[PDB]
């Protein structure tokens, strides 16, 4: 009745949702060979009347490797062998490649797919897109998936999980070019973009999972987590539910400020659980500090606009009512002056499950704080000048040009993002 | 990032210019 | 289900092809006899990348193997792993290029591209996804760079979209083996610049200062040189053989080195290699296999990159590894060295990460880097090509096989505007 | 009661037709000895006093090897020897050694038998003429059994599943040639001629049924598939009754056009059975794909006319009811301004039953969709111009007119195919 | 220094321009 159909695109992209999931066949009990020994899956999966569940999922890369994995590894009797579609050459980093020659038929075969899981859905909430800015496969076909979508079905609620490339580090050299491209595509498109960067994720996993070795594996456990609190109000109850929709109307101040800064708490490992009590008024502190922000940008130099709260667990609307007073009363939080409340707080009675194996401790309560702040300018603003400095003297741009680019392109792409900061600019000033 | 904003600025008079001499 | 399709040219291509093909049927668990005796399913998963099946279990690799003369290839064929090739991918001319450019791509050659042409299609066209062609010869000889250059010519006009990669031997600083490599690098590398997409510089001297320095071998043959060599053919195209953490592929590569068409020129180096003695003593940890890899004596070209600027460096891991330990590592090495790093790239490194490592290490990692220091090889064979073709000295040799001298200008002036852009993007700076 | 004559012409015909008869067999528990171990099988089979039961088909051929290929087979002690009709000379591709010098004592020694066939039925629905438009043995003897029918029998139901060249892909030279001449013939003969495509099929098989290496047996497989749909309601009963009668009578609005499109739905292997609901609704769009179309012919192109749907298994009357409502309500499928219904919908509690060695899964739902639309036009527009290329030059003209043919013949059945794409442009516009 | 001179770029287009109209 709350369907919400995932797309999972590029290897960034189908690899958190190896991560997304395994959590979700933990949540909900269903066994890795696809059914579970009420209608709570029904929001990620469609029953059919041998009892088995199939996620309402579509795995979509240019590259082969990937999604065999995903054919080959534990979850091979789960997903549909059609639902994963994989192409002949990768994209190659090329945002190009991924959207004007090789992207086509592939894109055109997503949409096939989308529209035959879509015609399984009583109702829609929307598309949950988990991609990566930042490479060609991500980059490219996710922005003409997203925009046969926003042409296609209309006004349906897509929410862009990306990855945006990290301030220093980074392991890619186009990164910031395809970056500037996708993100001029989904500034039109997508719903709510979520901003998610590897550095930031790996700094939370170095100092509170106390990981010196940090993976991949353990950033799209930790981004799945997020992903689970961010729609554990579709699928268990709870005082205050919220829903796919009212994320836009308490959360999108103007259409283009759409972009959002996530952070998850508590993150603390097994050794150290239990240790401290872990209350209300903790955890939102921990959320809201900015150290424990998925992205790499300090909160403290913009203002917030609106912060989304997803309680899980133990957690009464009195602790959550008293937590955001002391977060409001607190000096270091600055909000924008035409948003006097500024706050949307939703409870869940359904605790955080966590994936054995992982570094994740069993807690009671957890806190997902999605926020639109004008903060979120600086990374943009990072990317601006990290885009520019190779556009200056054009490096890279032949291979762009080959697969049926515009040096007016770029300019364009270049142009919405300086539009785009002077947008946060406007917004975040009174 | 000012300077290449104007490049690009610079770029569209080029390409009006173009489209004006045609 | 992207493949490759291999080729040798000349002595030193068929036996750097031989020896890349025993180390890669060795990686598969193939023996010579064709027969997959591995024990592993990722070995098999991705087999065709290199091979194709044959009526039982044999796999025949898709390799053609070129030249003017038959004993390097009746060597090849009494080698080990001579077998595995398919006889009629052995395109054999009766007399050999005497080091003669000009013969290897005009005379003689123009009678044998037709049948290597026609191998070439026949193995291309029966490939489900191509991802392109690589090909394995030495600079400074005649058929190998003959006849190498005219088919990447002719490959490049069959197949444009298709990626080309080329493992150029150069002829070495210090020590020339033959008197005309000068002539044959330089009309060899005019070829290059403009038909080859990706292309690899290799010495023999800087193989055997690596192989005597960190290696510390004795006596150390072509056999070794060669290992080096295929170990670095293979760990660059280990990612589309085998899953991985970050996987990149060939087009991948050279979409993250090459900044503008003409620097396609790159320097290679494999890691970890090390001594016997001292294979205890090491501790494979990334931070020891970074070091290793940025060490301009780990480098095989004969440049060294103090002198230039890295233009770009892609950095293919193989293990299983931390990403956030490898990117801190090529963060911290671009911050440490950042006069060695070109300014107006934000980020020079393409870091890619392989699941499966190489059978004995725990650990592995290549290096291909597009410096500016090769501007100086560049430079040593125009100070060589210059000052003998002054004088004309064993120009008529070539004269002699319909060969205009004015192609020899034509050539030297191209790898000069080369050297210039290589020095202006050098000395470059930001806005 | 309700007997149907079946006739199987040429190679394509008589290896169709094994698949039909080893699906009747199947279905109706007909071992393939003769005999079973009520009266469902008097639509295809009668049954003597010791038990056996012979089918009341008609095999006919020129060629020895393909009615030999039978009388060989396993089912050799299940059809009529007599029936099985046998000829000395093959018509090697040629449309006039078909219909004027071979064709002759064969089809004389055919109407002898299908007038013994019809005495032996009280009632008469019709005759399922199964034969291979683009060879002489099909196209030529086709027609000139067809002609005789019409002249003797008169006003029974003629059905002809005709297989008409692909656009691009084909086995002869000379089809064109001999296409042209069987549509001239067959345009005013048969009362509903089914449309099908080699390539088509074969695309039906590579995508929905995942087979790599499609083969004829697969091909006849899924024809018959088609066929017993369609007969279903004759043997089997169900809510929404359709009849042999009731097909021209809801499909063929006028008597020029009565060429249909086909497609069968679901097609899907055992694997990837079960991993969908496979309800009506998802069925019935899969019908409507153009890619599950059994035509190289994208309907998108023209607009419908007539949809008559056979559905088998459990359907109930709502469920077709909201799906065609659905299909009616969407914006893709486009019918004439003229015809305000457009479809007849037919149920029938009668599962389709599986195949052994085959590839198609045991689906409790079936959907047989056999459209009468205006796109069909696009083949005959690529037969028409594929004819004249080779008639400019008179090439294989010399062939045809040996066995008494003259180039008025092939004048004739040109413009009278240009006549029929006239008549399609027409009923499409307005 | 870029910046003046590639400004100064810049006016001489937009004059060529109003110039052209
Ligand atoms: N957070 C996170 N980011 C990842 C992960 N895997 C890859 N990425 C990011 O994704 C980017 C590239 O993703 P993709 O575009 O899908 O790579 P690909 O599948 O080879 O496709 P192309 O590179 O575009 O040809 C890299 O820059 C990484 O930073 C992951 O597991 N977690
Ligand atoms: N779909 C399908 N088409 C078939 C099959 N067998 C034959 N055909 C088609 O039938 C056509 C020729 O049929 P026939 O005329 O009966 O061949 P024949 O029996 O040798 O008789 P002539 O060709 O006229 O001499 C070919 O063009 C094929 O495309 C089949 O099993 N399935
Ligand atoms: N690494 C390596 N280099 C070689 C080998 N054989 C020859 N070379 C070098 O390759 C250079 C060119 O020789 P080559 O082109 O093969 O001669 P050709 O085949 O007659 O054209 C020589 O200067 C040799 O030093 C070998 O087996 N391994």
């Amino acid at each position: 009745m709350r369907e919400v159909i995932s797309i999972h695109i590029g290897q960034a992209g189908i690899q958190v949702g190896n991560a997304c999931w395994e959590l979700y066949c933990l949540e909900h009990g269903i066994q890795p060979d696809g059914q579970m020994p009420d209608d709570a899956f029904n929001t990620f999966f469609s029953e059919t009347g041998a009892g088995k569940h199939v996620p309402r999922c579509i795995f979509l890369d240019l590259e082969p490797t990937v999604v065999d994995e995903v054919r080959t590894g534990t979850y091979r009797q789960l997903f549909h062998p059609e639902q994963l579609i994989s192409g002949k050459e990768d994209a190659a980093n090329n945002f190009a490649r991924g959207h004007y020659t090789i992207g086509k038929e592939i894109v055109d075969l997503a949409l096939d797919r989308i529209r035959k899981l879509a015609d399984n859905c009583t109702g829609l909430q929307g598309f949950l897109v988990f991609n990566a800015v930042g490479g060609g496969t991500g980059s490219g076909l996710g922005s003409l998936l997203l925009e046969r979508l926003s042409v296609d079905y209309g006004k349906k609620s897509k929410l862009g999980f990306t990855v945006y490339p990290s301030p220093q580090v980074s392991t890619a050299v186009v990164e910031p070019y395809n970056s500037v491209l996708s993100t001029h595509s989904l500034l039109e498109h997508t719903d709510v973009a979520v901003m998610l960067d590897n550095e930031a994720i790996y700094d939370i996993c170095r100092r509170s999972l106390d990981i010196e070795r940090p993976t991949y594996t353990n950033l799209n456990r930790l981004i799945a987590q997020v992903i689970s609190s961010l729609t554990a109000s579709l699928r268990f109850d709870g005082a205050l539910n919220v829903d796919i929709t009212e994320f836009q109307t308490n959360l999108v101040p103007y259409p283009r400020i759409h972009f959002m800064l996530s952070s998850y708490a508590p993150i603390i490992s097994a050794e150290k659980a239990y240790h401290e009590q872990l209350s209300v008024a903790e955890i939102t502190n921990a959320a809201f500090e900015p150290a424990s922000m998925m992205v790499k940008c300090d909160p403290r130099h913009g203002k917030y606009m609106a912060c989304c709260l997803m309680y899980r667990g133990d957690v009464v609307p009195k602790d959550v009512n008293a937590s955001v007073a002391t977060i409001k009363t607190k000096r270091t939080i600055q909000f924008v002056d035409w948003c006097p409340t500024g706050f949307k707080c939703g409870i869940n009675y359904q605790p955080p499950t966590v994936v054995p194996g992982g570094d994740l401790a069993k807690v009671q309560r957890a806190v997902c704080m999605i926020s639109n702040s004008t903060a979120i300018g600086e990374i943009f603003s990072r990317l601006d000048h990290k885009f520019d400095l190779m556009y200056a003297k054009r490096a890279f741009v032949h291979w762009y040009v080959g697969e049926g680019m515009e040096e007016g392109e770029f300019s364009e792409a270049r142009e919405d993002l300086a539009a785009l900061e002077k947008d946060f600019e406007e917004v975040g000033a009174e | 990032k000012e300077k290449m904003m104007m490049s690009l600025e610079r770029d569209k008079l080029a390409a009006r210019v173009d489209a004006l001499e045609q | 289900m992207r493949e490759i399709v291999h080729i040798q040219g000349g002595q030193c291509g068929n036996q750097i092809g031989a020896k890349f093909w025993e180390v890669v049927s060795d990686e598969h668990g193939i023996d010579p006899t064709g027969t997959y005796h591995g024990d592993s399913d990722l070995q098999l998963e991705r087999i065709n990348v290199y091979f194709n099946e044959a009526t039982g279990g044999r796999y025949v690799p898709r390799a053609i193997l070129m030249d003017l003369e038959p004993g390097t290839m009746d060597s090849v064929r009494s080698g080990p792993y001579g077998q595995i090739f398919r006889p009629d991918n052995f395109v054999f001319g009766q007399t050999g290029a005497g080091n003669n450019w000009a013969k290897g791509h005009y005379t003689e050659g123009a009678e044998l591209i037709d049948s290597v042409l026609d191998v070439v299609r026949k193995e291309a066209e029966s490939c489900d996804c191509l991802q392109g062609f690589q090909v394995c010869h030495s600079l400074g000889g005649g058929t190998g760079s003959g006849m190498g250059t005219l088919l990447i010519s002719k490959i490049r006009e069959e197949y444009p979209d298709r990626m080309m990669l080329t493992f150029s031997v150069v002829p070495s600083p210090k020590v020339s083996d033959t008197v005309v490599e000068p002539y044959n690098a330089t009309l060899s590398v005019h070829q290059l610049v403009e038909n080859a997409d990706e292309c690899m510089v290799l010495d023999n001297e800087a193989l055997y200062d690596i192989c005597f320095r960190t290696l510390k071998l004795t006596t150390p043959t072509f056999g070794d040189l060669n290992h080096l060599i295929s170990a670095v053919m293979s760990g660059i195209t280990c990612c589309l053989r085998f899953p991985g953490q970050l996987n990149a592929d060939l087009r991948k590569l050279a979409v993250n080195l090459i900044p503008f068409p003409r620097l396609h020129f790159f320097m290679v180096g494999f890691t970890p290699l090390t001594s016997r003695g001292s294979q205890q003593y090491r501790a494979l940890t990334v931070p020891e296999l970074t070091q290793q890899m940025w060490d301009a004596k780990n480098m095989m070209c004969a440049a060294d990159p103090r002198h230039g600027r890295y233009l770009t460096a892609s950095a293919l891991f193989r293990g299983r590894m931390s990403t956030k330990e490898v990117d801190e590592q090529m963060l911290n090495v671009q911050n440490k060295n950042s006069s060695y790093f070109v300014e107006w790239i934000p980020n020079n490194v393409k870091s890619s990460v392989c699941d499966i490592p190489p059978k004995g290490l725990k650990m592995s990692a290549t290096f291909i880097g597009n410096s500016t220091a090769i501007q100086e090889m560049f430079k040593r064979v125009s100070e060589q090509f210059t000052a003998m073709f002054r004088r004309k000295a064993f120009l008529h040799w070539y004269t002699g096989e319909g060969m205009d001298e004015m192609e020899f200008t034509e050539a030297e002036s191209n790898m000069n505007d080369l050297v210039s852009e290589y020095q202006q993007y050098q000395d470059a700076s930001a806005e």
